[PDB]
């Protein structure tokens, strides 16, 4: 049976203590407490058993060395922790009772106390760390820790005698944000395991997140494994805000177990790959480098301790293990410690000992005992300093108390195996780290340096590969500080950074604090990013439009034209020609064509509902009585033209006086009947439309329904395709100009005209609408005289010159 | 004031001052409070014959100094008179000196006894701790508790906010491990309740005795700036009283008028804040405490007058704040009281008294432990039994801080229920509101009927509402969260989340414009048949031949086609009647125009052109070059009519009508517009080369008058089509179908009336015109 027991104390002179996991609890005592006795802890361990080896090979060092604590030899009292308070405490409680004596006395001074140890090499878990802490606080004992990491731990009004190495989660948690903000990653969104060591971790990450600048998105927890199984849902929930908060980057402070857990639902779900912020609790243990398609989750990168590992330990550990076996040596310390704490150690049974090399022989190299190693050096180098010793012996007048080294253990410098460690206020030393990645190339991770951590980093994003595509740094920013104009809408797990939403067309912004791109009246105009409602400009049938303008040129030249004709008109009174173009009937047709001019021209300027109803049907008006002129005397020629002869002569002494006039009054009677009719039915008016274009405000004369003004325009129109049908079969007169031909003209370019405006007139645009409107009625009135009086001139002011 | 002798004692650890030696600091006057309130329980407990018939109890009082002096406490218990505690393996044999301790208030300190205690196994109940790490009993199994844990405030506190409809919140917790908690605790449990937080931020901690450090001063800037110019009004703050009190100074100098804060037991009464009596300006403060019977004679008591076992000016404090303890009528002295209650019930039971003459049997620790881990006794007509996990059925309480110094400063709104888990008794509340209404809280305005919602931010409780589009209807029935289409004949506007119908629209027979089209069509067809039998009355004449002879008829026939289509365009424009105006009208219409058109063609070729080509028009009329002509015209219009049904649709579009949804066109084809102009562009083509021939042939035949009807026929036709082009570019939305049929009946009148009708018109008139030798003379001039 392997010797180790036996070799868990030694006498020495100011002996020390050790708090370790030499075994581990079995998982009934734990829960089955009905007796006041602590669980035992038959169940082996194999760190915990290097990490007591450690604190051996240390103690051995510093009582062989000469130079260091002379003529003083160190003991231990190594008494099992099994990451447990409620059997971890008898211990501790052994550690401060007396000097050898069992009993722990409760005065209310503790400056005469005498304890058993003079310091305690700390425990590793951080709830043993915490509890035995505040055991040991109040009698002032300088506790050492090798992997207490936790930040309360370095509170130093509740935890003065806590001397851990192993920087806390505070100095990774800084690494971290540093490196988040020198990589410009505003908007993280940090996840933290259910148990305390996430939950602190998330504490400091928030408050660094407010001092550094980072603003934090989702500040969750992922649940520990469990037999509930409902945290593996919960997972999804936080795993979803991951996904919903639009971030590249995630802090996992997670346990191993958690991150372990958190991973593989990540890749069971196909989670989008984003950057995972470490930490040194997952960034490098199996449980999480196993996971089958990690690879393809981002680039894993976080901040790994730093600090020699403890060489020349393996040599000595085989070398133990082996003198164990060697019964010579078990037995001649089994003699020398009789009858003494030799059995109270932990894991003190024959089997509890009895091991093989390979039971531990795997984590030989393990950072962890350095730490253990660095420890006794500290409290070593402590006592040596709390002598007063120096080289070649020391007087050592009287046994020094705890407090002594609690007051002489404060910014100590001792070298470790040639690293000049050193202690700070908080109790802290302060080793550097360097940032590992998580680099793939065959489903193996290889982590690699980036840069290094003295507090403050020094990166080189050069080396990250960054997953995504051409090694692009993800970007995860955050709207901070942004253009005013925009909406602002707060966001964050804290007030911190926003969103910046451009305003719409339409909607202003009443003050920059509102959250909404307030709509006004359709009076105002406002384009995009305006936090104001801007006021348009009227728009309207202007007499001053370049179209309006052009028309009204027209209109000038169509009453040049008619009254020329109607001069012509008046002088040539007794030459039978002008009388058989249709006599004073055409006179009347003339100044229809004046009036016409007069009734179109109220179109142009500021428009009025009344304009708009007053307006067309008298614009068609006087063109319907020159029509009906032009009708008297198609029809007058169509007669002729046909052959009834008694027939012909009856319709032309008819219509030669009485019925010519009466029916011009009888067709302008029906034009203006029409009009009552639309007016009463479909009345234009006058309105305004905002929207239509977003710069002005388009005042124009919109029409109930442009069929109404058809058919008033349609009533004249089908007058002329009567007296159309009746002039155009006259075949051209033998020898001479035929006159139906002029009507004939005349009205068929008069419907190639309104026929064919009509729809130019509904395709064009509304303003416009009126506009062409105005040139249909020029042109019409135009091609009347372009069509059916040009030959009527031609010949007048021709007609003496001919002959 | 802090011992008393006995058999079996009672341990106590009441935290005396806040903020060796533990005089020095400030007072706390609740922490002697609680020491009185064991002291006359365990005298009542003396005092009584039922309880405990003899075997006098005994207690023993050392102050815990909030965090300071934990350790000592219970060292100085659980240890022998001469204060030398041995350490064993097993402590089954070990008489403590103290059966069962009480005090310890604050969970951290609560938590570092109670790892000793659970190593000696001694019972330990915590008079107000919270914090949910004590229900958990594998790390601590004798940790028994009387007052309820944190997620039972959590939820009272939740029920209250969901009672009220706050779900858009704020919270704030001080950095200690009880803010952290509380927060965290919170979170998740509102999470879940269809409340989202704001934003939670920290309160950095600020003692009364702190100087306000600046970097302090310009965070907790910070935090009500960002508070105010949030819209959350519901302030949750986990946080000692000792740092709200200067938060609440600050924030009352920012001007931070409508809130309503929610207190938590820390704080949610306490005398400190309560004193400031200068609140009312910053709206209303809501709180959770735990409410029992009051104790029938404990004022009596509170008003009579090892390290740091004593106080100094405890009792000055404690008669300073009488009036306001016994106003307010202290409720942890019932948890403490209670819990000193059944401690002495459990070891009762565990002397197993006769209730007369009790055995002084030497009780240890963990026998009382068990014990005492099932006692179920009334208590002031309050059950007292503890759950399996350490805790009491104790009723938790709203509390609402009223500032009047009348009476009452804290006043119960709302009893929780811990075993039913509800929130309930919820009495009249008045507010900051001008109208003693609800305060509002939400993050937005619930979106009005017709409009989506649409999430704004990560959090899921606001959004913006739209106005969803026509065709789409809030589906609120279904998925409020995202409009839906509504589609077939259902049609829906701006906002309207219910639907409208959509009613298709095709040519009936009622409407006005119907009516006189089909009257129209009905004089034209009489017409017709007027014609045709005169044509077949006077076949002998030369003019009836000449227009076809027999064949005339088939014209005449086809044209009979016409009108009786002339229906079969009103009707549904299903398939069939689709079909039949597709195939067979056009075959009419093209048929009887070309007929004509070839008879013009003809006689102005015998008349002029003839003579250009005379061979070669001889022999094309050796088959009948006219037939032939007008037969390849049948044969191209039946592939018109194919090719258009092979790139056409059949089938009707029921395209909406722009003027209004509710109508809805039904157009035979999906672009009738378009395959009717290339249909019937042919036609128009035809008739005017027609036209044009005629005019060229203008020298009508005295008989035959060929151009005084044709032309006639073709001109009024070509205008009609440009009528009909004017109508659609104008595109009256409703009558399109009804002016078509209108154009229809226009361009078959064009052709009957125009050529066929003056035919028989001189016929009947005068038949001179009808005579052979006329007609042949005709011909030849």
């Amino acid at each position: 049976p392997l010797c180790l027991s036996q070799q868990l104390r030694m006498k020495g002179d100011y002996v020390l203590g050790g708090l370790f996991p030499l075994g581990e609890a079995e998982e009934a005592g734990l829960r089955s407490r009905t007796r006041p006795s602590s669980p035992v802890c038959t169940r082996f361990s194999s760190n915990g058993l290097l990490w007591a080896l450690a604190m051996k090979m240390a103690v051995e060092e510093i009582n062989n060395k000469s130079d260091l604590l002379p003529g003083l030899r160190l003991g231990y009292d190594l008494f099992d922790t099994c990451s447990e308070p409620v059997v971890a405490m008898k211990p501790s409680l052994m550690f401060l009772a007396k000097a050898g004596s069992r009993d722990i006395a409760a005065y209310c001074n503790y400056t005469q106390y005498q304890p058993r140890v003079l310091a305690v090499i700390g425990p590793h878990s951080s709830e043993l760390a915490m509890v035995t802490g505040k055991f040991f606080s109040f009698f002032l004992m300088p506790q050492v820790s090798y992997g207490a990491s936790m930040e309360l731990l370095s509170a130093r009004e509740t935890f003065p005698s806590f001397f851990r190495t192993v920087p806390s989660d505070r100095v990774q948690l800084t690494a971290a944000a540093e490196l988040l903000q020198e990589f410009g990653w505003n908007w993280v969104a940090a996840l933290g395991s259910d148990d305390e060591y996430g939950r602190q971790g998330l504490s400091i990450f928030s408050a660094l997140a407010a001092a550094r600048g980072i603003c934090i998105a989702h500040e969750g927890l992922v649940p520990l494994p469990r037999a509930d199984d409902s945290r593996l849902g919960k997972v999804q929930d936080v795993l979803h805000q991951v996904n919903q908060s639009s971030v590249q980057v995630v802090l996992l402070f997670a346990s191993v177990h958690a991150a372990h857990a958190l991973f593989n639902y990540s890749i069971s779900s196909r989670l989008s790959p984003k950057v995972w912020v470490a930490s040194e609790a997952w960034l490098t243990s199996d449980l999480v480098m196993g996971l089958p398609g990690m690879a393809q989750m981002g680039t894993v990168l976080g901040f790994l301790q730093r600090g020699a590992q403890l060489h020349e330990f393996p040599q000595y550990v085989k070398t133990h293990l082996a003198l164990a076996t060697d019964p010579a040596f078990c037995s001649a310390l089994g003699e020398r410690e009789q009858g003494l704490e030799e059995d109270v150690v932990g894991q003190r049974c024959p089997q509890c000992d009895c091991i093989t090399l390979q039971n531990v022989s795997a984590g030989l190299n393990h950072h962890q005992t350095f730490s253990v190693y660095a420890a006794v050096y500290s409290v070593a180098q402590a006592l040596h300093n709390t002598l007063q010793c120096n080289a070649s012996g020391c007087p050592a007048q009287d046994p020094v108390k705890p407090w002594q080294l609690l007051e002489n253990m404060y910014n100590l410098t001792f070298h470790v195996g040639g690293l000049p460690l050193r202690f700070d206020s908080s109790g802290n030393v302060d080793m550097e780290y360097d940032l590992k990645l998580w680099v793939w190339q065959g489903s193996v991770p290889r982590l690699h340096d980036v840069g290094r951590f003295n507090g403050s980093l020094r990166t080189e994003r050069l080396k990250i590969r960054w997953h995504t595509s051409d090694n692009q740094k993800p970007v995860s920013r955050c709207s901070r500080q942004c253009q005013e104009g925009q909406v602002r809408r707060v966001k964050g797990f804290h007030s911190c950074c926003y969103d910046c939403v451009d305003c719409e067309a339409g909607s202003y912004r009443q003050n920059p604090d509102d959250i909404a791109c307030t709509f006004c009246g359709q009076d105002e105009w406002s384009p995009e990013r305006s936090t104001r409602c801007f006021r348009r400009r009227s728009r309207f049938l202007a007499w001053g439009e370049p179209a309006v303008l052009l028309l009204l040129l027209l209109l000038s030249l169509a009453l040049g034209l008619v009254l020329a004709a109607l001069g012509l008109f008046v002088h040539h009174r007794d030459s039978p020609l002008v009388q058989a173009s249709g006599g004073p009937l055409a006179c009347f047709g003339l100044v229809c064509l004046g009036l016409v001019c007069l009734s179109v021209l109220l179109f142009p300027g500021q428009p009025s509902p009344a304009r708009c109803l007053a307006q067309q049907p008298l614009s068609h008006l006087p063109l319907t009585g020159c029509l009906s002129t032009l009708f008297l005397q198609a029809a007058e020629i169509f007669v002729e033209s046909e052959l009834p002869l008694s027939w012909a002569d009856r319709l032309s002494g008819c219509l030669r006086g009485p019925w010519a006039w009466l029916v011009v009054l009888l067709a302008m009677l029906v034009e203006v009947a029409l009009c009552t009719w639309y007016l009463v039915a479909f009345p234009p008016e006058v309105v305004t439309d905002w929207h239509m274009l977003p710069t002005e405000a388009l005042v124009h004369c919109r029409t109930r329904s442009w069929v109404s003004f058809g058919l008033a325009h349609a009533t004249n129109a089908t007058l002329a395709f009567l007296c159309f049908l009746g002039t155009f079969l006259v075949r051209s007169q033998p020898g001479c100009y035929n006159r139906a031909r002029g009507l004939t003209f005349a009205m068929l370019a008069y419907f190639i005209t309104w026929v064919s405006f009509v729809p130019l007139l509904a395709n064009v645009q509304v303003v416009l609408r009126p506009a062409v409107q105005m040139g249909a009625l020029l042109l019409c009135v135009l091609g009347i005289l372009a069509a059916f009086h040009l030959p009527r001139c031609y010949l007048l002011m021709r007609q003496p010159g001919l002959n | 004031d802090f011992y008393l002798p006995g058999d079996y004692l009672l341990g106590g650890l009441f935290s005396l001052h806040a903020n060796p030696m533990c005089k020095e600091y400030e007072v706390k006057v609740i922490g002697y409070n609680l020491m009185q309130a064991m002291r006359f329980a365990v005298e009542e407990i003396n005092n009584d014959s039922s309880l405990l018939p003899g075997v006098l109890l005994g207690y023993e009082i050392v102050d815990v100094c909030y965090i300071s002096n934990n350790v000592q406490p219970v060292l100085y218990f659980l240890a022998h008179e001469d204060n030398l505690l041995p350490i064993q393996e097993d402590y089954s044999n070990y008489i403590s000196r103290v059966v069962a301790v009480i005090g310890p208030d604050n969970s951290e300190s609560v938590m570092t006894v109670a790892n000793f205690l659970s190593l000696f196994l001694l019972p330990q109940i915590t008079y107000s701790a919270i914090s949910d790490e004590l229900r958990d009993k594998v790390r601590f199994p004798a940790l028994l508790r009387t007052t309820p844990s944190a997620d039972h405030h959590i939820e009272a506190m939740v029920q209250l906010m969901l009672h009220f409809r706050w779900n858009w919140i704020i919270v704030l917790v001080s950095s200690d491990t009880y803010g952290r908690d509380n927060g965290q605790l919170l979170g998740e449990r509102v999470a879940r309740r269809d409340i989202c937080i704001a934003f939670q931020e920290t309160l950095p901690t600020l003692q009364p005795n702190q100087n306000m450090t600046s970097e302090e001063r310009q965070r907790l800037v910070t935090i009500v700036d960002k508070l105010q110019q949030s819209t959350a009004r519901v302030v949750v703050v986990f946080s000692p009283d000792l740092t709200l009190y200067h938060f609440f100074n600050e924030v009352l100098r920012q001007n931070f008028t409508g809130a309503v804060w929610i207190a938590s037991e820390s704080w949610a009464i306490d005398p400190v804040l309560h004193n400031l009596t200068e609140l009312r300006h910053l709206g209303t403060f809501l709180g959770i405490t735990i409410q029992s019977v009051p104790i029938p004679g404990f004022s009596e008591f509170r008003e009579w007058g090892t390290c740091n076992q004593e106080c100094d000016n405890c009792l000055n404090a404690t008669l300073s704040f009488n009036t306001i303890l016994r106003l307010s009528g202290e409720r942890v002295v019932y948890s403490v009281y209670s819990a000193v209650y059944a401690v002495a019930h459990a070891l009762h039971s565990l002397l197993g008294c006769d209730k007369s003459t009790c055995t002084k049997r030497v009780v240890y620790p963990w026998q009382l432990l068990e014990e005492i881990w099932k006692v179920n006794f009334t208590l002031l007509d309050h059950q007292i039994f503890f759950d399996p996990q350490g805790d009491v059925a104790l009723h938790l309480e709203i509390v609402q801080w009223q500032w009047d110094r009348s009476q009452n400063p804290f006043q119960s709104v709302a009893s929780y229920y811990p075993l039913q888990r509800q929130l309930k008794n919820i009495q009249d509340i008045s507010w900051h509101t001008i109208n003693n209404t609800i305060p509002m809280s939400m993050c937005s305005k619930r979106c009005q009927s017709g409009q989506k919602k649409k999430p704004v931010g990560i959090h899921v409780c606001c959004f913006e509402c739209i106005d969803c589009l026509p065709g789409t209807f809030l589906n609120h029935t279904e998925d409020e969260y995202e409009c839906q289409a509504c589609p077939n004949n259902e049609w829906s506007y701006q906002s309207e989340t219910s639907c409208f119908k959509r009613q298709l629209v095709f040519l009936e027979w009622h409407e006005a414009p119907t009516i006189a089209v089909a009257l129209l069509a009905a004089l034209g067809f009489l017409s017709t048949l007027a014609i045709l039998v005169i044509f077949w009355r006077h076949f002998q004449t030369p003019i009836v031949r000449s227009a076809g002879g027999p064949m005339c008829f088939l014209m005449l026939t086809l044209l009979l086609v016409a009108y009786m289509v002339v229906p079969v365009y009103v009707g549904p424009p299903k398939v069939s009647t689709c079909l039949c105006r597709q195939a067979l009208f056009p075959l009419c219409f093209t048929i009887c125009i070309s007929c004509i058109a070839v008879r013009s063609f003809q006689i102005v070729c015998a008349f002029k052109m003839a003579s250009r080509f005379p061979r070669a028009y001889s022999y094309w009329v050796r088959y009948q070059g006219p037939y032939v002509s007008m037969a390849f015209i049948t044969v191209l219009k039946m592939v018109i009519v194919v090719i258009g049904m092979l790139a056409t649709g059949l089938s009707p579009t029921t395209r909406t009508d722009p003027d209004d949804p509710k109508i809805t066109i039904v157009s035979c084809n999906p672009n009738y517009r378009n395959s009717l102009l290339f249909n019937t562009s042919l036609d128009l083509l035809l008739s005017v080369v027609g036209f044009s021939f005629a005019y060229m042939g203008k020298e009508l035949p005295t008989n035959y008058n060929e151009a005084k009807f044709i032309t006639l026929s073709m001109t009024f036709y070509f205008t009609s089509s440009v009528s009909l082009c004017t109508f659609m570019s104008a595109y009256s939305g409703v009558l399109v179908t009804i002016v078509d049929l209108l154009v229809t009946v226009l361009n078959l009148l064009a052709i009957s009336l125009g050529y066929f009708g003056p035919k028989c018109y001189m016929i009947l008139f005068y038949p001179e015109r009808n005579t052979p030798a006329y007609f042949n003379s005709m011909i030849q001039g």
